[PDB]
């Protein structure tokens, strides 16, 4: 009656994990932290096929593309930092005084003028040099100063030519694998997606390294989206995706120099040196009204999970490192750490601009590795910066004695959640082209 | 080396008409002839390279065609931004130059 | 090449069986260089494993191959209409994955092996 | 192995068609180790792409394969003598490369696909 | 009437670029700058098949094999220099005097006896050492000396065991690719070649690094060959290939020592130290008559392109670095820079030995990389050397006011033209084994 | 997969010819990563060289393939019983390895090539 028939090319897939190569246009330059050793050129025709009558189970919280991106970004940081100047002769005693230049009261003590002995191109001669160092980079040797990492880690200067500006990268699957995109606009990243397509590569994802705020990310199409591995678990971060972005205006007003010091036979140390004009605090402005309407939308969407009559409180971070207690980020080449206590300070009952002070740092341990730190060279001129706040990473306060109110604070640190906000709609699947089915046909 | 003759030595033409400048080389030079524009008080600006290709950012009204010994530069419309001296060049040699005029 | 890839994934199995070549053409194309090379090599040997499976049956160089293995109603008792006009290949795979290895074993146990031996012997008379 | 490789490149197409195996045998065999491995892997997947193209037509395991695609005089209006006795394969490729993709599309569009489906159906009666 | 027929194994190819592996016999030794990490053993039977009735377009000036050889040779130099002694403790003040030994008037000031403090195996002890340094390696610290690269680059000693003698390397194509050789004896490297063959690998090409003169290269079969990307363009170098070579006899008459200085726990610095006997200038002899007949042939072939009545003038280089202003080369392990002003000094109207003084150098930046230099250790004894001048790299003077005369000067520096002279006759092609043609046969 | 691998190595050739699929399934699956990748790539291209040899004969997608090459008693003058019932495949390979290349040359010289050309011509009448 019926016989086994073998079909090859059958459209069937399974869940699997694989290594995804990265496509990138990579135009310009004639010096990129990422697309120079790992990724490859883009695709002129990005082809997306809508899989009709297809409902597919997605899970952004068990997506191996996020882990692959984490490993790739860390490794690419390390590779970019490998061929640069090692700053081991700068772990010496530093004689430091306060800056005599005109300094605002807020910036008093933040910057130190430090004189020290350094190596020259000739190993038998020493030079007396001086440099400006931020107070967050400088530890007193006793109750004479020293850099912060000298006790724990060796320091490597970042190559000034290499730029820290994120460029989009598309994650593409090899042959025999596919990337399924969830096209549902209300999708919270877990469960069945009815509107599915297949793509060669993901969209252009900028590897933006930041805490407490998702800058230059994608925007929700319809409404603010609240996503969490377990919304009832306070230990799990809450990813908030905006539908309209909030512009953020960051700047370091100091007109800065870059003094070159020949530390070795061909090695250069780029210190700050001097500031032309007045000295003022670096800061970030956001619109008060825009932030108000965005927080109102976030509260409206949080009340879906936490009840309609509950009071939603926004408070600043409870504690941690400077990376997680502040909106830490990097644009213009310098590393900002901005106090978001003015962003999150509200109580929403169920019924102009904000200026965030920012502190700059030059010694950074980005991924908390042991025995490795980076010196960020100073940038010549005045650095300004404009970005779209497109989301938040929040943490709900646990152990609440009062059941009527819920408190949410900024969070971050683990950047796997920064790119979970981008890779939530993608899923790697594995084509099983061989099928067997009954047909009336019989081999002779 | 390779002598060049560029004609007309001086040209005056009203807006809208076409301007055809001719460069004649002293021997076969394949297609390696370039056309530059020099406004007064400014450096020359390359319009045509390899006698047919158009430099990026140049309006399409500038064009060039030629080979062997004979080359022609054509400006279809004498728009007001274009008043400048035009030069042909083969290798080290620069043409005598022609100045359009309104 | 990529056009129509998996487009019939939600089609019926009968309708998706007319698009097998779009999904068959798409199975063949520093540390990260090693990663890309490992991906390419894995794809190659996977494709070759599938082709070897097809070839140890009578299905070499074929995207649809009729066999001499009878269908057992212990694997699926649906009639052809439910399979080829009401169901998709993903649902069918979910239903039949528990017996797939038995079916493969039967495909290479007796039919192709005894067929080949019998054609060895029929080329004598 | 390498003997006679491309020796009939300047022969007529008819005469060069008797030497296809010398050119078919020759398609299969630190940072520089990665370079050699990339070359070998590329050769392998290229060979497999060509074999897949042959197999999605009826031309699996064949160096000469007759098809059911008619010749269109819009691709070439020469008579067999000009092609197989006066021209070489390089000249023919130069002449026919503009239509090659149309010919490949026709080879896998209807003839092998409808043939296979019709053999699926002829194995019922 | 006619039907599509598919043929596989068709002899058709296209122009393409690929990575070519290198075959080499690699006999001897029980320490090669090239065939130790990159290339592989040779082929007992070099098989060449003549492609009859085949005319193929070649272009030596857009040959990717030349670029591949450039990258390979640079990378192989770097790899050979990686596992050797870093000479960073030798960037110190050097107290230098003139050499008291018997010195000829030509060699006065060329060599300096320099005393300096050096590290020992124990880091807490220093040694007073002295070494002989050529004047071209030594810069005065002020208007006390220093090595030349201390301001700009770090220096690495070349391993003395590793030899700089070129060995032939054959460039072989992978599967699915072929190397077509142009067998025409009048071929200028561009255009159609009627006599074509196919080869598994190129001929044995010695990677000889030199300027202004092609040493140990291939010879033209019939006549002197003048080749240029554009003979009318003075900016393009002219490659001259000889039909008969000119022997060149090079020598450094100094009987030299190699003093070993333990600079580190297991690191050794090999200085010159002392000279046994008289001191004389290094030099290269060529036959005056042979050079005369070769230059006459070169003039005869240049007049084909530049007219029959024109005066061909040979003048020395107009300027540049010591690498390009002199015949720079390396044989015997030491780096020679020879004044070719006596080679090129003539005026040819349309109608004994030459001695070239040579200066030796030990600090070499071969490929003008940034932050990297090499120290060449001295060679014990007297180094002599015999080579075949098999070609020239010339540059024609532009902007000539006088149309009757043409002036040609030595050139070089870009070694991509040194191996363009060897790879001019080869072309990588890409086999397209699948063809479709009409036949009367029809599938059943 | 690995079960029974080479288990019939000491069997007679006739008896070991019924187990060809266990030995056919087993031919397809930092510096040490490069070593493993080189091993995998070598296995792949070796398998493809063997399949190409089978395909340039009429033996594509077949583990037993009858040919049109007569047996020469200069290669072995044993009767079928001594070969298929008294000898093993290892002993046979030791005995016949000196002529293997002649046999391969004859397999691809005339039989498959002239057969293919004759089938090209028989598809005309
Ligand atoms: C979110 O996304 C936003 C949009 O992408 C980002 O904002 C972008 O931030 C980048 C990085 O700071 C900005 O890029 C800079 O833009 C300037 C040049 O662009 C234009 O600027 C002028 C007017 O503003 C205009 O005249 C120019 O012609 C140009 O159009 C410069 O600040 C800067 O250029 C510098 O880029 C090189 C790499 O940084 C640098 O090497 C060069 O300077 C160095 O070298 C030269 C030559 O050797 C020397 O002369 C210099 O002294 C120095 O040594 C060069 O000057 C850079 O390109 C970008 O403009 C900005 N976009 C917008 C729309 O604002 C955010 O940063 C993102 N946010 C986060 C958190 O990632
Ligand atoms: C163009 O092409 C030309 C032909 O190839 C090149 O000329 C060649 O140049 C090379 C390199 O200088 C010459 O090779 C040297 O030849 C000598 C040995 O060969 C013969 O010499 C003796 C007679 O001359 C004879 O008795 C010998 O038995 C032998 O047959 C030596 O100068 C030298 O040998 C040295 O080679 C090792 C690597 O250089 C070296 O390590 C050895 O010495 C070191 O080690 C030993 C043992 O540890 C110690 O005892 C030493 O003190 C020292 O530490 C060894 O001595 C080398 O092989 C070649 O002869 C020459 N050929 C010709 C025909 O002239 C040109 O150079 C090419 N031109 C260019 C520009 O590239
Ligand atoms: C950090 O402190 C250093 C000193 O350690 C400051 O630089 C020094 O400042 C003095 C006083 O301004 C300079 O002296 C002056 O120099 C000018 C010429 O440059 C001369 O005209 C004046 O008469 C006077 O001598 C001195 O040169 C300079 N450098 C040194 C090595 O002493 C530096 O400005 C301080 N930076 C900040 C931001 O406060
Ligand atoms: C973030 O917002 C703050 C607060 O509005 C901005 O500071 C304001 O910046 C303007 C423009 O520079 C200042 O105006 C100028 O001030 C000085 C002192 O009078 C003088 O140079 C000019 O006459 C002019 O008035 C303004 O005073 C200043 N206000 C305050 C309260 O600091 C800041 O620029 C914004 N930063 C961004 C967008 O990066
Ligand atoms: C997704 O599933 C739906 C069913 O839920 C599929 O819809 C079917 O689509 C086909 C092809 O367009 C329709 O056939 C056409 O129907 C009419 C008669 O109804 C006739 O005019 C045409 O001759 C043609 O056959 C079919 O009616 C329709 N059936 C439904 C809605 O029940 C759809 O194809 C699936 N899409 C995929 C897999 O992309
Ligand atoms: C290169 O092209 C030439 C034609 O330009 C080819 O020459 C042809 O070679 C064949 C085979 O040797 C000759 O056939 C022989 O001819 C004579 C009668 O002329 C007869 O004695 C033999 O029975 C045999 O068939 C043929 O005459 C000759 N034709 C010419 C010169 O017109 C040559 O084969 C090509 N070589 C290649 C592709 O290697
Ligand atoms: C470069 O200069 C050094 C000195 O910095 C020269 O070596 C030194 O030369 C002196 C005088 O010849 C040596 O003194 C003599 O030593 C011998 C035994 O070796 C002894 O018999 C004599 O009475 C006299 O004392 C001295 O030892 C030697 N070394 C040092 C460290 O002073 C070197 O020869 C010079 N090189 C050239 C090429 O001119
Ligand atoms: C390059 O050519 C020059 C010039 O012909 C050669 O120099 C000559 O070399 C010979 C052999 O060493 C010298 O003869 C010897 O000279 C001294 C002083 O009289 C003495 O040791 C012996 O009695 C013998 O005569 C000759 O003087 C010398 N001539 C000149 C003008 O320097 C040189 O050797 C050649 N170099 C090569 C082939 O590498
Ligand atoms: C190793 O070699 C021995 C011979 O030296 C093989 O022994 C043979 O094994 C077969 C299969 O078990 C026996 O066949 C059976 O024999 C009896 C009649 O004797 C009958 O009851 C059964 O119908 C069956 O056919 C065969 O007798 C025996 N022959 C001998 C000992 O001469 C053995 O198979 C080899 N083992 C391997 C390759 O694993
Ligand atoms: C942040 O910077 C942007 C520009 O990068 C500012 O946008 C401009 O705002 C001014 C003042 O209202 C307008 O006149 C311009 O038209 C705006 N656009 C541009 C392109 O300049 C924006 O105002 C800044 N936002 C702040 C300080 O809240
Ligand atoms: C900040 O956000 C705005 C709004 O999304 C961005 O402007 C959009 O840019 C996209 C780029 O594909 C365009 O398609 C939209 O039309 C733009 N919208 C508007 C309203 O202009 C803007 O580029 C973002 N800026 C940064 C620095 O990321
Ligand atoms: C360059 O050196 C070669 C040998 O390497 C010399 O050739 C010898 O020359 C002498 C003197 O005329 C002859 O007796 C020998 O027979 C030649 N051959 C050999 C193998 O020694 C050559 O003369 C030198 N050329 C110069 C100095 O111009
Ligand atoms: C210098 O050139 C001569 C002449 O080309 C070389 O001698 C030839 O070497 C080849 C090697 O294959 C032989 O086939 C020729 O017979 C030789 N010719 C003569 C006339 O002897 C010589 O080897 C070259 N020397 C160097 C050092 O490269
Ligand atoms: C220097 O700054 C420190 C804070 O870093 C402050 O305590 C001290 O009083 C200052 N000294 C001065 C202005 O002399
Ligand atoms: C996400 O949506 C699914 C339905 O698609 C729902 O079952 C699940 O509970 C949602 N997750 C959260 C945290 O609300
Ligand atoms: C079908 O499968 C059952 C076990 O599920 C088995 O016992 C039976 O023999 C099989 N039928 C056929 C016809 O092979
Ligand atoms: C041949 O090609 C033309 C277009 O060039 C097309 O219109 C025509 O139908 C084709 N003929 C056949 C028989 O397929
Ligand atoms: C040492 O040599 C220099 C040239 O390098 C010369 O000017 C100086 O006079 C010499 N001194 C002596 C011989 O004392
Ligand atoms: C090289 O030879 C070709 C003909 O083979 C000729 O057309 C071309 O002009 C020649 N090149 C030069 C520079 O003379
Ligand atoms: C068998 O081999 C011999 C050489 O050993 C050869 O001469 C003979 O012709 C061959 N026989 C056949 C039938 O091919």
């Amino acid at each position: 009656n019926l016989w086994v028939t073998v079909y090859y090319g059958v459209p069937v897939w399974k869940d699997a994990e694989t290594t995804l190569f990265c496509a990138s246009d990579a135009k310009a330059y004639e010096h990129n932290v990422w697309a120079t050793h790992a990724c490859v050129p883009t695709d002129p025709n990005p082809q997306e096929i809508h899989l009709e009558n297809v409902t597919e189970e997605f899970n952004m919280w068990k997506n191996n593309m996020v882990e692959q991106m984490h490993t790739d970004i860390i490794s690419l940081w390390d590779q970019s930092l490998k061929p640069c100047v090692k700053l081991t002769p700068l772990c010496v005693t530093l004689q430091c005084t306060n800056v005599t230049n005109n300094i605002t009261d807020d910036m008093r003590g933040e910057l130190k003028n430090c004189s020290f002995n350094m190596t020259t191109e000739l190993r038998d001669k020493r030079q007396k040099v001086h440099a400006l160092f931020y107070k967050l980079d400088i530890v007193p040797i006793n109750e004479s100063y020293r850099l912060i990492n000298c006790n724990t880690a060796a320091i490597t200067q970042a190559c000034p030519k290499v730029s820290f500006e994120p460029i989009p990268i598309h994650y593409c699957a090899p042959a025999g694998f596919a990337i399924l995109k969830c096209k549902d606009k209300k999708f919270n990243g877990t469960g069945p997606c009815p509107s599915v397509s297949t793509v060669q590569c993901t969209h252009g994802i900028k590897p933006v390294v930041s805490t407490q705020l998702l800058l230059n990310g994608s925007l929700a199409e319809e409404e603010v989206m609240i996503r969490s591995k377990d919304i009832r678990n306070n230990a799990k971060n809450i990813l908030v995706q905006f539908n309209t972005p909030v512009q953020i205006n960051c700047t370091r007003p100091n007109n800065n120099t870059r003094k070159s010091i020949r530390i070795g036979p061909g090695q250069w140390f780029y210190a700050t040196g001097d500031i032309i004009g007045d000295i003022r605090q670096a800061h970030c402005n956001v619109s008060k009204a825009t932030w108000n309407e965005t927080l109102g939308k976030v509260v409206k969407q949080l009340r879906k999970h936490f009840g309609n009559n509950t009071i939603i409180r926004f408070a600043n971070s409870s504690g941690g490192d400077l990376e997680v207690t502040t909106h830490s980020f990097n644009c213009g080449g310098e590393f900002f750490y901005c106090d978001t206590s003015g962003l999150f300070n509200s109580t929403w009952i169920s019924n102009d601009s904000i200026t965030l002070p920012c502190r700059i740092k030059q010694i950074i341990n980005m991924w908390q590795r042991i025995g490795q730190a980076m010196y960020a060279p100073p940038i010549q001129g005045v650095i300004r910066c404009v970005s779209n706040i497109t989301g938040l990473i929040l943490t709900r306060d646990g152990g609440s004695t009062d059941s009527t109110t819920e408190t949410f604070r900024p969070s971050g640190g683990d950047m796997r959640d920064n790119w979970r906000s981008e890779l939530y709609k993608y899923k790697v699947v594995k084509i099983e082209p061989l099928g067997v089915a009954p047909t009336r046909c019989k081999r002779r | 080396n390779i002598q060049m003759t560029q004609s007309p030595s001086s040209l005056s033409a009203s807006v809208g008409d076409r301007v055809t400048i001719t460069c004649q080389a002293s021997q076969d030079i394949s297609n390696y002839l370039n056309w530059y524009q020099q406004k007064p008080g400014k450096a020359p600006k390359l319009l045509i390279y390899d006698a047919s290709n158009l430099e990026t950012g140049v309006p399409s009204r500038f064009s060039g065609s030629g080979s062997g010994t004979h080359f022609t530069f054509t400006i279809s419309r004498l728009q007001p931004e274009d008043i400048a001296t035009y030069y042909c060049q083969v290798y080290e040699t620069f043409g005598q130059g022609t100045k359009v005029e309104i | 090449v990529f056009l129509g890839f998996l487009g019939a994934a939600g089609s019926t199995m009968g309708a998706a069986s007319m698009t097998l070549t779009v999904q068959a053409r798409n199975l063949l194309s520093t540390v990260w260089g090693i990663k890309q090379l490992q991906a390419r090599v894995l794809a190659v040997e996977r494709y070759l494993r599938d082709q070897q499976l097809l070839g140890i049956w009578g299905c070499s160089g074929k995207l649809i191959c009729c066999t001499n293995v009878p269908w057992n109603s212990s694997w699926s008792n649906r009639n052809l209409s439910e399979i080829w006009d009401n169901m998709t290949w993903l649902q069918w795979d979910k239903e039949i994955s528990n017996y797939t290895q038995i079916i493969y074993g039967l495909l290479e146990e007796s039919q192709n092996q005894q067929e080949k031996n019998e054609q060895d012997l029929l080329a004598l008379d």
